[PDB]
């Protein structure tokens, strides 16, 4: 059982991003960018919403 | 603290492509190049 409604995307976004400052390497830029296409559904929930995607994912990871 | 401020940094990312093509053109690898690029700029103010 998991809680979803774009939860489960930016919950794991952030621990990737936070993985990356420390297991830097070469692929540093490899865990950013998987960080950043995880919340593109959150950010599709607020396209079709119609709400500002910034403002929701700025919430949401504050 | 604004929408403008989150466009400038797109406009600072874009802007380090004329490095990164210089490294792919050399055959030097982009990221270990531009990372020397960050870590002599903090003290090295100009012609680094």
């Amino acid at each position: 059982v998991v809680y979803g409604g774009g939860a489960a995307e930016v919950t794991m976004s952030l621990a990737v991003s936070e993985e990356a400052d420390k297991q830097r390497g070469i692929d540093q830029y490899a865990f950013r960018g998987f960080a950043q296409a995880l919340d593109t559904i959150p950010m599709t929930l607020a396209e079709n919403s119609g709400l500002d995607p910034i403002g929701t994912l700025s919430t949401l990871k504050s | 603290e604004g929408v403008q401020a989150f466009i400038w940094q797109e406009f600072a990312s874009a802007l380090e492509v004329i490095p990164t093509t210089l490294a792919e053109n050399a055959g030097l690898n982009s990221i270990k190049v531009v990372t020397e690029l960050r870590s002599k700029h903090e003290n090295g103010e100009l012609n680094d």
